């Protein structure tokens, strides 16, 4: 995708979280864990609901038509009704081939952009205790328990309480 | 002594290939498809009013084959012809058989409402073992197979006023004797004509005296023409013979009604979009199974199956 | 002591609604509607040529019934047909009407040339009461009726070729009697015939006796007909009774021109685009007036609104 | 948007702000003040004026074509002009209706991608003087008097003037 | 001292412009034509079975006027019409030529298989000075000009069932004299009649007697109709004068097949597209050579040139000069 | 671009670059020199092949059509075959202008977006021991010989080496 974070920067994805679609793996003094986003994934569906409530507009309703099957040759005025269709079919074979591969394209990098998003506020929350390890991971420079982590996440984290000490780790 | 806080997002097992701009075949975690490519075979009888045509097309329906008298004032929504019907009245054609089945088709009803007609000095109500209604000979019920009273058939001038506020359509014929001795024998003249007309229109009819392929007994033949009168405007009918008049006229509507050629049979089942393989699912945008269609029905393309995109990239692991 | 630097962006208090790919209504600072849905419901002449038709159609100005004598030769970009507009000359049909409006619309010219065709043996200048012209009985303009001379009809055979470097119409008609006492009386011959030919095609036409509704005293009818005849190529028109003749051919062009059904007043204004409705802007792609229209029109669309985002997303405080 | 910035790190929008369409809000020892980024106003006015008039590119000049309206009722070749014109602005409809949900997915995208190139254009210049507080504002670790923010503003601040300062403020 | 690492993209001398959503022109490292917009001007023999008309059109070829009989029983994918074609048999017409034309460039065949109907007390095989056939007096090759037979012309009433599992084409006309002289003299009666039918349709033809424009020494005209005949149904042709008669029936097939108007000389080449240009390349997804086409092709839009990027965004050093 | 490193952060390109798309130049203690960046290169190409092949899949063959050139004025049926072809054409012309513009939007757009791939890829390998001067270059803050430039761009740059060297250089 645009962004390059979704098969890009972050190697691969994680198979073993099942109740999100982005989020945390963490490992600290108390050992590994693994929390779902939700602001993130709510995002990501909310954006993807909209697109499938738009494409899936019931829009046309037709009565009496033209004839579309023919039982005997007749020549001009059936060439005609023949070519009348066959143009339409086409046309709209070309719109549908192009709407899901735009909408396909946009999906892919609307949900690249939210997995960097999500990195992004992270880093901007950790100011100077932390640093960005290049594969999506950021080493945190202080003592951080589950307590702390969970801070990160649901979006309490002060930093200044934890920055001089992170800091001199640091430097 | 630290921690490390890694970002991620996840991944399935086994995610789907869709296109995009840039990749014929990507992998995402998940996809929904967008062509409707299945039916049930099946045409459901709700919510569209569907009149199974059975044995009968719509114009025996309209003429009024006795089979097809069942049909006699009925309405629709969908008419569906089958391929099994059959004509067994007197063999016919129509010049321009296409226009009026697809007129009748779209006013979405055969009520006809019988007019009194007077045909001075010639007999009504003709009848052909072709066309037997009971066990005795008969006709189309809502035609009247004129002939010669006694030894004379006499100029026929008739006239009907369109004094409603609708829209008549007339349904009248030109019978095609297959010898000179049965023009004679049923007209006294030796040469017939039907002349219809309107203010604003006419159409005049000379019948052709000939052999056709037999057909149920009869190397002659009828031919069927239509007149529609405005409010106001006037009919007229003029013939020294060969004229197969009308009874009345059909009541035209204008609506949402339709005609379909399928075999499918019907259903108790409600289903907005009907095609001649069954009625369908309308919830995709798009579908391949029929590009003739009733209702409110996904487009027609080509394409089987199309993938929307409803996750992310897959990268497992 | 240091200080704070924040970035961002405007807002206004009242924003507009727009569509995306993912929302149906999102609100953003400003958008532009691409939909063009009024009109000042007048056609403006300017810069097309307009040519009000007033009580006349384009097919009884192109026949010259007598109140339409004031169109002969006049030409048109857009020819404008009120509902209000009646024939009031001999009753008559035409045959694919809509074809000889379309081609005679789209010529975009009346422009006659009389010829000097040689009616041997009948008489000339036929008129009836119900077509008056001053204190008698008159005709079309451009056509010519011919009745017997003394007591003979003789077989008309003559020829017009075309030497010049345009296409020739050619208007004509075959008279269609009531009874046979008229047909007599006027072609001798008890049964007419009307055949018009160029090289490579022809028409042939059996006029129809019958009595049909009175149309300005009238129930006898005429039938009419065209003919183009392409440069090198030979008009032959040959008959032996009901013939309504040319007095020659109307010069065809080709061009912009065409024809619309309106009771919308014409005003003195610019507008490059016309419909039914009157006149509209051109500024937008798209438009829900009318699917009707003339000229440098935005196409027509269903929605009655597009608006497309001239601005960014709209988050007041 | 695809960004993250408008309706997203930053909260709001300036009702405010009047001669420009992203721009500058700063507190510092004198006070108060605001002032719109000319440069990224413009880029975005820019491209949408650009895509405004393509989409305005008048392109039809019809003459003579088929009759839409029928006062009989006839049958085969009139259900064909019918069927033939209600496929066309069928077509031209949805036409119009994607064209304009990619051109404001588009506009949405670009002008939240303006907001984030001043953004970061702005970061870069203030190299280690300075911090992002995740929020749109970056706190400025030196002496920054009302000559100073125009520095910023106007493209011209020297980071190496303030450096040594600053580095002490935030170590 | 330390060191500075840049990051950096290429340019390149000559760029090209294209179009974006927001720009009608800006320049791209590299971009690629999307309309075809030339051919060779020469029409490629293969893939498809091209028939060259040279001097004849597909209906003269169908109904069997003699300079066109080296089309007889010919097959073609596309059939290829010359604006030099001409006609030297009996003046005619075709009400509704167009259709005619079209079912049979659609069937791809002129196979004609001759069918023994029996003509009782009629003289067959009349010829005009108008169609000549070697040195003599010729007729339409498909077609059999029956007149009176000593002093009587009877009513011809003949049946020719389709026992076969594929429709028959049958090709039939009518003769319009231009006087009551030629008429009772070549048909008896003062007015013909021709009535073909199978058992779900008819056609009836009134002869009409007149001049027309002189053609080839020629004032009178034939008219031509055709009939199909589906399998188990039966053809009736009844006439007591006038009857220009089939000698059988054209096979009729469903395919691939066409007709084009065209000038372009036919070549030794390969292409699936053919235009009346020529044949053009298929490897671009739209062209503007011509809105007619027969076979795999680019569709036809209006622009001539429509320019997809197939590199970045070019933006060369800034010089001052 | 909606990144705005092409033709925005980066002032522009290099024409001396003729052996890839995206790329290196740097200045050290041994002098100046120029390398092309595969992956980056490789990634676009791809995509914009990948696109290519997409649009020009051949996907239409018709045979027997309608008539679209006519000798004789007609009238009725004649006006609806030339406005069914007319119709089809102007369809067809607005699908393959939408198709260009979008796609080149995109293009540009994508290639924007691996130049800015590549810049931060290389920030992030640079950890603390460089800093963005803004203008697309990193000034580095040790020695970095030219072993130590092909170790950043071929991957295997380790940080850790050179920190406290460069720590120390980037505060005073
Ligand atoms: C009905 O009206 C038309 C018009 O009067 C009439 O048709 C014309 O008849 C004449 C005589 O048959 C035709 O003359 C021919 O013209 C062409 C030139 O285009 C010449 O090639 C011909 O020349 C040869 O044939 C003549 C034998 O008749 C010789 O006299 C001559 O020396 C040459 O050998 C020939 O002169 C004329 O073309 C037609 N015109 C049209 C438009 O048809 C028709 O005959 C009339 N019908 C009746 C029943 O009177
Ligand atoms: C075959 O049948 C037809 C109908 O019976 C015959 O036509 C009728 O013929 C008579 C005279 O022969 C006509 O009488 C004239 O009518 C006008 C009024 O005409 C209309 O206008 C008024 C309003 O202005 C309207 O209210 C009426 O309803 C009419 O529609 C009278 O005022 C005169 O006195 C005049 O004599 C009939 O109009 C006409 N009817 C129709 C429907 O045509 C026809 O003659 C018969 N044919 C044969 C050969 O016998
Ligand atoms: C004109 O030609 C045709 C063919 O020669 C004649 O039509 C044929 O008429 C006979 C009866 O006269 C039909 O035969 C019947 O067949 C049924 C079974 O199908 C049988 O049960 C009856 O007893 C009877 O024999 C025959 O089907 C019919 N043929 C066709 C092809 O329709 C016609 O009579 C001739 N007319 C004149 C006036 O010469
Ligand atoms: C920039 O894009 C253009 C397309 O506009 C590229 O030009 C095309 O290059 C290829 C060769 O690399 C040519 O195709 C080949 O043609 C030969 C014979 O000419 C044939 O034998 C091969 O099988 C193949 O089809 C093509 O002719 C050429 N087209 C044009 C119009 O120049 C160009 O190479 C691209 N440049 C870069 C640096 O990527
Ligand atoms: C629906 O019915 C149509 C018409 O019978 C089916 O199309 C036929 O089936 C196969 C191709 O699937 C061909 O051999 C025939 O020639 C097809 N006819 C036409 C007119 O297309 C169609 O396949 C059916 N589809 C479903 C999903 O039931
Ligand atoms: C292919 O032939 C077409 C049709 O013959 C050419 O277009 C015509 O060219 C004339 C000029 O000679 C134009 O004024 C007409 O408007 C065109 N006619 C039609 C019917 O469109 C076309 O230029 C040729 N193209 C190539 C590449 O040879
Ligand atoms: C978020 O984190 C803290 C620490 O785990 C928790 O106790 C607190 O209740 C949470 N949120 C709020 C808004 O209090
Ligand atoms: C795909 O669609 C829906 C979720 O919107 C769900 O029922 C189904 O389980 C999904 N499949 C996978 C593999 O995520
Ligand atoms: C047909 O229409 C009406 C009923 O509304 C009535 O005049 C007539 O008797 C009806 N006949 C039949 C058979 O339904
Ligand atoms: C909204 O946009 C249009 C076109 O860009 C412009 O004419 C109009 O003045 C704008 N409105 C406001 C309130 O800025
Ligand atoms: C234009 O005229 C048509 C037909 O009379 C009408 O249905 C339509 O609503 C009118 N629209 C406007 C905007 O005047
Ligand atoms: C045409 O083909 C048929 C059989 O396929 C044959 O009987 C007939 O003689 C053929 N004629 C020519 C000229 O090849």
């Amino acid at each position: 995708g645009l962004f390059g974070a979704i098969a890009g920067f972050i190697e691969n994805g994680w198979e073993g979280m099942i109740d999100g679609w982005y989020g945390f793996r963490h490992q600290n003094s108390e050992g590994t864990g693994q929390a779902a986003d939700l602001k993130s994934t709510q995002a990501a569906m909310d954006q993807i609901n909209g697109k499938l409530n738009r494409v899936i507009e019931k829009t046309n309703e037709k009565f009496h038509q033209i004839e579309k099957e023919f039982s005997e040759v007749e020549g001009r005025i059936q060439d005609l009704e023949k070519y009348v269709e066959d143009t339409k079919i086409d046309l709209w074979s070309y719109n549908a081939e192009l709407l899901v591969a735009l909408e396909n394209q946009h999906t892919i990098d609307l949900t690249d952009s939210e997995m960097n998003k999500l990195f992004e506020k992270t880093g901007r929350q950790l100011r100077e205790n932390a640093e960005d390890m290049g594969n999506g991971c950021f080493k945190i420079y202080h003592k951080c328990d589950n307590a702390c982590i969970e801070s990160i996440r649901n979006g309490t984290y002060d930093h200044d309480v934890y920055r001089d000490e992170a800091l001199n780790n640091r430097f | 002594p630290g921690a490390t806080l890694c970002l991620g997002h996840h991944a399935v097992p086994n995610g789907t290939l869709v296109k995009t701009i840039t990749d014929d075949q990507i992998e995402v975690t998940n996809a929904t498809e967008l062509v409707q490519s299945s039916s049930t075979g099946k045409i459901c009888n709700n919510p569209h009013r569907i009149l199974d045509g059975i044995d009968c097309t719509l114009i025996d329906a309209l003429l009024g084959d006795p089979h097809c008298d069942v049909f006699q004032n009925e309405t629709w929504d969908l008419f569906v012809e089958r391929s099994k019907a059959f004509s067994n009245c007197y063999p016919y054609d129509v010049p321009d058989y296409a226009s009026l089945r697809s007129l009748v088709a779209s006013s979405g009803t055969l009520e006809f409402i019988t007019e009194g007609f007077t045909w001075t000095g010639v007999t009504q109500n003709g009848g052909s073992n072709a066309c037997k209604r009971g066990p005795g000979s008969g006709f189309f019920s809502r035609l009247n197979w004129l002939t010669k009273s006694g030894s004379t058939y006499p100029v026929l001038n008739v006239t009907m006023p369109n004094n409603d506020n609708f829209d008549k359509l007339y349904i009248w014929g030109v019978h095609h004797p297959s010898t000179n001795q049965e023009q004679t024998s049923l007209y006294v003249q030796a040469s017939g004509r039907v002349t219809v007309s309107t203010r604003r229109s006419q159409q005049t009819i000379i019948p052709n005296i000939g052999s056709r392929p037999w057909v149920r007994g009869l190397s002659s033949r009828i031919s069927i023409y239509w007149t529609i009168v405005k409010p106001g405007d006037v009919l007229v009918i003029n013939s020294n013979g060969n004229l197969i008049a009308p009874r009345g006229y059909f009541k035209m509507r204008t609506g949402k009604s339709s005609i379909m050629r399928s075999d499918a049979p019907i259903d108790t089942c409600i289903s907005e979009c009907i095609t001649p393989n069954g009625s369908i699912p309308n919830d995709k945008p798009f579908q391949n199974v029929n590009k003739i269609t009733y209702g409110a029905c996904p487009k027609y393309v080509k394409q089987n199956t199309l993938k929307l995109a409803t996750g992310m990239r897959n990268v497992p692991e």
